């Protein structure tokens, strides 16, 4: 799978006018300083240069407010623009290059420019490049500030179609609609058919032409209880593709949250078992000792630890390219962080991870860590590489 | 809760600096070869840094990282 090779900002929010790099694991990179240094801007920096619209969600009161303001020492940016490098050897997006790059600038006037690779292209066009990746703008897959509750807010209906997704039942319904279709003319030609029957109802020639008619409808009843079988089949086939999906999701999801939370158990309910499509997927978690809760009643850590065995459930079963989370540590403790630390850590051999945080028992885990930190209203980076610096200091050791 | 270790990595910093005069290898200060140990040494050290107390020095990503009290 394709991953981030590294961050390119310029004039982005805190980051200033001269060009900073942020290099990544292919595995699990921990981006650490002060609250206040800018490194969560960077969670919004990846927002930004894949699309996102909302300023809110990028932490900003208007789109121009991502640009760089000035500093003591820089003058205010003409525009923010961010570049995402992406490892594409595989060729998980649809390019014959080993690398993808995706470009973006906003203006102080509002509007927006991107590039796929230098050339042009539209925000539509970028859009359907990341889904060909399966790289999703603002997917399950990140967690910034506020997504936990988003998810906990989230109705059982759009929970469904997140594993609908996962699911890819995507292809049922296409060759649906095309049945459909092909069901449709059957029927237009049978009622045309028919018309022309009745209307003939010389004797060699009405009997010849009677005889073709109902030779033809004939046929075009054959065909059309054909579609019909295949349409039947296409429906099965996607109920059966989504419940295997489910359920091995489900066991997951059970398994993870027992394990992040000791002596707790939780489960995925389907609203309509019988027919899935029919309703919503819910949650109900029992933390060790407390009664059953489901999922929009929970607070503070069991909801985060809930919201994350969700993610994971899913990761363990089809991995996304990458993950990238924020504040999602913000309610658990120590405890709690380390057994988070220890999955993603498990996690980041099949997806790249990228945890925004400080806390040190969640950075311990990190293959690599990219320190933040504001000097003179200016962020600036310092990258570390925890199995060199193990070696290193190992050697020194004698 | 911290503020005290990392008052503690600062006053460091600076004794050892007005003893040699030159910058601080990153990895001289680093107490344990446990990586919840470098990660907590450098995690200090950003935050000083965040505070204008210390400045940190890398040429190159990855490159070897110096300390010099501000």
């Amino acid at each position: 799978m394709p991953y981030i090779e590294k961050l390119e900002l310029k004039g982005f929010k805190s980051y200033g006018n001269k060009k900073v790099v942020i290099p990544f694991s292919k595995g699990f990179t921990a981006i650490v300083g002060a609250n206040g240094s800018g490194k969560s801007n960077i969670g919004d920096a990846i927002l930004f240069v894949l699309g996102g619209l909302s300023a809110k969600a990028m932490r900003a009161s208007r789109i121009s407010d991502l640009i760089f303001a000035g500093s003591k020492n820089e003058p205010p940016a003409k525009y923010a623009e961010v570049a995402i490098y992406f490892n594409n050897e595989d060729r998980g997006f649809p390019i014959d290059e080993d690398e993808v790059v995706i470009r973006r600038r906003v203006y102080p006037d509002g509007r927006s420019s991107y590039w796929l690779n230098g050339r042009r292209a539209t925000r539509s066009e970028i859009l359907d490049i990341l889904t060909a990746a399966m790289i999703s703008p603002d997917g399950y897959n990140i967690v910034l500030q506020g997504d936990i509750t988003k998810f906990i807010k989230m109705s059982p209906l759009e929970r469904r179609l997140l594993i609908d997704d996962i699911s890819g039942i995507a292809e049922y319904d296409s060759k649906k609609e095309k049945a459909l279709e092909e069901l449709k003319q059957a029927e237009e030609n049978l009622a045309r058919v028919d018309l022309l029957i009745k209307e003939v109802k010389d004797f060699e020639i009405v009997e010849r032409r009677y005889l073709e008619l109902k030779s033809k409808r004939e046929k075009l009843e054959a065909e059309k209880e054909s579609i019909i079988e295949f349409i039947n089949e296409i429906e099965k086939e996607k109920k059966n593709v989504f419940m295997r999906t489910f359920e091995a999701i489900s066991r997951n999801f059970s398994e993870i949250f027992a394990k992040l939370s000791p002596g707790g158990s939780a489960r995925l309910i389907l609203e309509n078992p019988e027919d899935p499509f029919s309703g919503g997927l819910e949650i109900e978690a029992k933390p060790a000792g407390k009664d059953v809760k489901r999922i929009e009643a929970m607070s503070g850590g069991e909801k985060a630890l809930t919201a994350l065995a969700f993610v994971f459930a899913i990761q363990k079963f089809k991995p996304a390219p990458f993950y990238l989370f924020d504040e999602i540590d913000a309610h658990l403790d120590d405890a709690n962080v380390k057994r988070v630390a220890d999955l993603i850590k498990e996690s980041s051999k099949e997806s790249q991870f990228i945890v925004i945080t400080l806390r040190d028992v969640m950075m311990a885990n990190a293959d690599k860590i990219i320190g933040v930190s504001m000097r003179d209203g200016v962020s600036k980076v310092v990258s570390l590489s925890l199995e060199k610096a193990m070696k290193i200091l190992e050697e020194i050791r004698k | 809760d911290i503020e005290k270790y990392v008052e503690e990595l600062y006053k460091v910093v600076k004794k050892i600096y007005e003893k040699t005069g030159t910058p601080i290898k990153f990895w001289d200060l680093v107490p344990d070869v446990e990586p919840k140990i470098i990660a907590r040494t450098f995690l200090y050290l950003l935050f000083l840094e965040n505070m204008g107390r210390v400045e940190i020095i890398q040429e190159e990503p990855f490159g070897e990282i110096l300390v010099v009290p501000m």
